[PDB]
């Protein structure tokens, strides 16, 4: 299964509203995970199956979707939530990531 | 607290092979999927493959040829062996546990990281 | 229609003012007469409950979601999630079976711990009353009829509640009035909340509610308490726990809640509660004049059940007896033991069965003694009598 | 005897009715008076509380029966008995040494649980009092002399409660009457129980009752809970248990309820509780007419206590003074810090204490300060000195 | 200054007495005027508390000494330490993980159990009021003016409460008068608890208070309660435990505390609780004279605030408004949804705002709906005008 | 929750000897009287012995001859073994326990029993 | 020890009160037990020390006597209640049973 | 509940050995200072020393050349042996625990003691 | 480290208020414990850490003083009293009992 995400770079500013999108080759059900990475640090869970979230991630992520199209989303952009987010499916193995989405500072 | 922490040779030459070993405290092996997984510099996040307590594995079919996950329980740690190495090897490795509960049916993916170790 | 004051309601002062004792009940209307003066209908509008302050909430359909476990072999130490520092998530420790068989290298008892997170789907709201904020509206008018200049005939409301009991306002010819009134409610609040459930509320006892064997939160918020009598975990095997939700509750809560007195919700403000019975006992004090009391016949005619004697939740009975050729008169009214003797041993919640003119549908409120009575309505041979048994 | 209404007890109107106001205690008469009419006696006759709704059950003397217990060596499971599924059997799940002196292939803690079946043999019960359906019955006759005809002078028994303040009776001469009245307890029931043990009954705190560590029930029935106050599991040997129950704790709630006050149960109804103090405030409205009032002397002459100044439970303080040669008059009575200034300290519940025919007995109820203070019946050189000390 | 009866206030009977009907505020004023007499000035002094019974005490800083450890090898038994049987003594039994490193003959679970003396620094305690005991204070006294021979002008204290509401004074041309009255709080004790911790003293919600997860204390004294809250039992290492004495809870109470009324303990007394709001309502009876009533213009000229509007805490909105040129005369206030229509939807706390003289300061209370509002004080262009939201 | 039940062959010839085992699942065999009896169809109820873990027995005296009971408590089974078969022993068996507390001192007889096997 | 039981068959029908006596050759106390057996299923366990009902049978069912003659009563009689009754002394070794009583339907 | 008690040779002949034994039960050995105390006949009491777990000992300066404090913890107990006995060591002698806690900083010095023997 | 103490022998009847006095040779900090041993029997700690009481001591005990001098105190002597004081340090080894202090009945 090859994942895709759109789009490979955003820029915002604090306040705004952001949505990502993450594509899958095949469905993959509600099996998907948004991991957010920040530079020299190993990656962390964000979502999981698609729309739960991970304890204690701040509620203004979201994440929606099914099957073979999936968005994340920040409703109100913070300083700390710059940087770069991968999806993941976990329907079969192997394990494939998304080549990623980075948010940076505008 | 469940950690996990990935150490062995930082400096490989070419051809050789490669011995990477996670090391797991705060909980036992016996459930879940330990995990591999890497990211060259500056490039995306790569699912090397994971092995449980089974014996049962799997592999990424671009490295499964070259690649070995070994799982020993005694002392709660698991190990990737990785050969014929090249210079597109040269990535942060990272161990992950992949989380799997067969009982009340939960599945959170790789829930816990090791910070990972620069292997050129 | 209104019932007229008797010679005996009412006093004239040589001088100062007049003064008028009422007792006033809901859906009942007291006038009161001059001569060559239009009447002056004074009633209880409403009784009310404005915003009682949330005491507890009591969760019966809970819902669990990310469930974790976390284990560790004999003589490892104490296994631990992040989760157990989390108020709303169900915890539990406990220690299950480990060895070869399991991923250990010896045999014994192994730490395991679980957590889920919590959420309350559906739960019963309890609610406090002020006693000294039980609000009241008096509502006064001179009695429309045909239309007299320079008289005002302006529906006075007045609002009152326990702490305010006096309260004033002007008529002509009456001139100026001060009422001074006080609330006796029909049930002790102070043994009761009132609770909420989906569209529904209620006046329950506290110490029924306090008793529940259900999780519950604080008036002032927090984590839910007790969450374990919706929260079950099964024995540990090997490294992992069954953790189950327990099923709804509603369907006990809502058994139990027959056995006890609805209030209705206002239907524009939507937050007020309108109590349905209790008294209202006023003094109210006009300038010196003079008015006219009404004598009262005591209904001998044969009278009829509109509504057969029926239990109204809070320990009395009501019945609605019509008056066809009686007239105006005062319905007699005694709950005696035997249909012989008749001595009274019952207590009239009603004041003055009144019937103003004929073909008139009364509401009468009584307490019988407990076990076996009769309620006699009227006397003669055409009296209304309807047995009756209280326990 | 009866006590006379005082000319400003009574208003009469120039046009409507007359008004009388009074304070009704019991055992005590107050009278109104009519020229060339018969006296109308008014009593307070009794103050009830009936069929309270019970909220709580204490238990303090248990009973097992039926001990069962269940043992399994180590690492074969947790060990079951049914009798685990019941709400009238104590149980407790723990762990015992096994190994192979009994019984087991290995030495380890193996699962052992015990069951016995919960009876409550003796229970304390307590009862919540609705204030909103506490009675009182006035009693109301002309009084009795040298017949007359045409008067009547049957007694009317006039029922009420804290709801139904308004009741009425008839009398000739006099006429239709309304009363309306209102009860003020002498002890504050919102945070009281009834309190039932075995043949005797008290009036208790409710956060005492409820702080208590012994097994309760809900007032809805059900299960006892926190059966562990009275059911004892000794530490575990081999495969057994033992089982014991608590002694009766009798003696502690006997010793702790000295400092409680008791209430009578009615002795021919058996099902009321008659409380003993309380004041009911009453207007009576009767059509204009004309009473007599009775102006009152202060007593000067000798009195003496026949009954000393003695606790009374609630807070208050009870005498008996007689009054020998003073004639009809009012006692004055004081409570200050010294013999000497007499400045009023304490609060006087008794109102008018009044003597009607010399050589008669009367109860006089007091509240003094907090500290030392002296209680002065009388004034001058005979005046009744009483010390007191209040905590 | 006082503020003169209005007719309608008082009613003189034809025979009898004239009765006075008035609701006394603090901090007010309410005369009885006389043609040739001095006026009769009645004032409500105070509503006090007087030695509350104690409820419950709260711990929020809890020290531990003593602390004591006993440990056992895996089956050797369980551990004891006498201090298991001290009720002052905060105690865990658990087991450690034993073995050959530790001087132990097997590896396993070793029995292991600490105790430590639990005394509580600071605590918070509560108290109860016995509705019945509320007291209050009524002071009565000819109108001081010029001297006058023969007329007595000695102050008069009545010392009244719930259950003593009859209380009886005399005055020269007035005569003997008998006062009954009653009280209306401004806040249920019924739900509340006076709490006192160090200094300063608040009333508090009960159940607020109930739910307080903080070691407890009957009040019949004893032991603490549920000591784990400030008790904290590390995870036992080989034969030892770490024991800790949580934090001070102050700064949680404290804060906690701000969002509750305050209540004055007295400054001589100190043992008096002293109540802010209030009514009280009274029925003097004083033998059949003449009174002079006094008439209120509704006042017309420029107002203004005083003090603005404000939160008094228990719901209710204090203002004071100043009244430079009116003269005396009543404030005209209500509270409307717009300044337009203005029709009255909140409640007048107050008893009749008078100004007796310009340039005097008025207090007005009043009870405004929730959600958004405007208190309007006066009529016509230069009415006061205070918008407002309560919730 | 404790269960017995018995197995063997339900077809034994006389002269023969007779096996039956019973099976104790939910609790050990450490205390109690473990227990035989048996019914021939239509006829009433035979008690015929017990045996304890210490090893105390008691048999019927009209069976007593032929009649062995045993114990094994490392897999908590207890055996009936009957010898010199006739047809007067063609019956139903039932294991059973005979509960026993000499720490409380309750005594509640079979309380448990098998749903037995029809020998002929 | 020898057990007899009175009467050997008894009929009765629903609601019907019935009293079944059980009789030891010598004193037993009150180490006796009363079994309700059903064809084809294996003995259960009513009675235990003459008057004490096991859990949870109903409490219809009643068990009096000691030392020599005891008596089993059933005050309404249920359909369930159709069945054979054995009696069972347990005071001293060899366990013995009664002979037993027949219940059935009229 | 932690009980000690000696026992041993009442009667002991000058320049012997003397060998005491204090036995504890309702604790374990691991934790404390194991000691022991001694008092002369109407005289005072002398500290004559401890042993702990580790095999850190302590003895009185009057009486180290003579004195040894052993400790077997496999069976809870520990031993006081005295040579060169005199007259002057005609005494009473107690075995006693020196509580000492070294997690939460609590030391009751000695809390327990023995009856204690008497030696002549 | 010596120890010493005063006096040697007290006389004081019921009720009587009393102090004894301990001194070390050098600083001991707040190392000191009181004992009470009564003839016969083995000596029973009393204080501990200079003025805490053991449990569970009668309140009527008290302990004072640190560095050098110590006092123990009996507001109110009872029967139960009367017998030897012993203090003993116990800041180093070897650890050192004074010679005590006798107190008897008058």
């Amino acid at each position: 299964i090859v994942m895709t995400q759109s789009p490979s770079t955003l820029s915002a500013s604090v306040g705004d509203r952001v949505t990502i999108t993450c594509r899958a080759s095949q469905s993959i059900g509600s099996w998907l995970a948004w991991y957010q990475q920040k530079p020299g640090k190993a990656p962390k869970l964000l979502i999981y199956k698609a729309s739960s979230l991970e304890s204690g991630v701040p509620s203004r992520f979201s994440g929606s979707g099914s099957g073979t199209e999936f968005t994340l989303t920040i409703s109100s952009l913070q300083p700390e939530d710059f940087a770069t987010y991968y999806c993941q499916q976990y329907n079969n193995y192997s394990y494939t990531f998304g080549p990623g989405t980075k948010l940076e500072i505008k | 607290e469940v950690q996990l922490v990935e150490s062995g040779p930082r400096l490989v030459k070419p051809s050789e092979t490669l011995s990477l070993t996670c090391t797991v405290s705060g909980g036992s092996t016996y459930n879940h999927h330990w995990s591999w997984i890497r990211q060259p510099p500056g490039r995306g996040l790569e699912w090397i493959g994971y092995i449980s307590y089974s014996g049962k594995s799997n592999y990424n079919p671009s490295l499964k040829s070259r690649v070995t996950i070994s799982l020993e329980p005694s002392t709660t740690q698991f190990s990737l062996k990785l050969n014929s190495l090249t210079a597109a090897d040269t990535a942060v490795y990272y161990c992950a546990r992949e989380y799997r509960d067969d009982t009340n049916y939960y599945y959170y993916s790789l829930d816990v990281w090791g910070p990972g170790t620069m292997v050129t | 229609h209104c019932i007229g004051i008797t010679d005996r309601d009412f006093i004239e002062g040589v001088h100062g003012g007049t003064w008028v004792s009422a007792t006033l009940e809901q859906d009942k209307c007291v006038t009161v007469m001059a001569p060559d003066k239009p009447s002056l209908d004074i009633s209880l509008q409403t009784v009310a409950i404005d915003g009682p302050a949330e005491a507890r909430k009591v969760c019966y359909s809970a819902v669990l979601t990310h469930v974790k476990i976390n284990d560790k072999c004999p003589s490892t130490g104490e296994a631990h999630l992040a989760e157990e520092n989390d108020g709303d998530n169900a915890c539990k420790r406990t220690y299950s079976d480990r060895g070869w068989g399991n991923g250990c290298g010896l045999f014994g008892k192994g730490s395991i711990v679980a957590c889920a997170k919590f959420t309350c789907a559906k739960s019963m709201s309890l609610f406090e009353v002020d006693q000294t904020k039980i609000q009241y509206v008096i509502r006064a008018q001179l009695h429309v009829g045909a239309k007299q200049e320079n008289w005002n005939t302006d529906i006075k409301t007045l609002k009152f509640d326990a702490l305010s009991g006096s309260q004033e306002a002007e008529f002509t010819g009456y001139g100026k009035a001060t009422l001074e009134c006080q609330v006796q409610t029909a049930v002790d609040f102070g043994n009761s909340y009132i609770a909420e459930m989906e569209k529904d509320s209620w006046i329950v006892d506290r110490q029924w509610a306090q008793d529940l064997t259900l999780p519950w939160q604080s008036g002032s918020g927090g984590i839910w308490r007790e969450m374990h009598h919706l929260v079950e975990f099964e024995p540990p095997h090997a490294a992992t726990i069954r953790v189950l939700a327990l099923g709804n509750q509603e369907g006990s809560l809502k058994t139990a809640l027959t056995g006890a007195m609805r209030v209705t919700k206002d239907e524009n403000d939507n937050n007020l509660y309108k109590l349905h019975g209790g008294h209202v006992s006023c003094r109210v004090k006009l300038s010196a004049l003079t008015l006219k009391g009404t004598s009262y016949k005591m209904c001998t005619d044969k009278m009829s059940f509109v509504k057969n004697p029926t239990d109204t939740g809070h320990g009395t009975v009501v019945m609605q007896v019509k008056v066809p050729k009686g007239a105006p008169c005062k319905i007699p009214v005694i709950v005696a033991d035997d249909l012989t003797a008749a001595v009274n041993k019952g207590i009239l919640v009603t004041v003055n069965p009144i019937a103003s003119t004929n073909d008139d549908e009364v509401l009468i409120e009584v307490n019988p003694p407990f076990g076996d009575s009769y309620i006699i309505v009227g006397t003669g041979d055409s009296r209304l009598t309807y047995q009756w048994h209280k326990e």
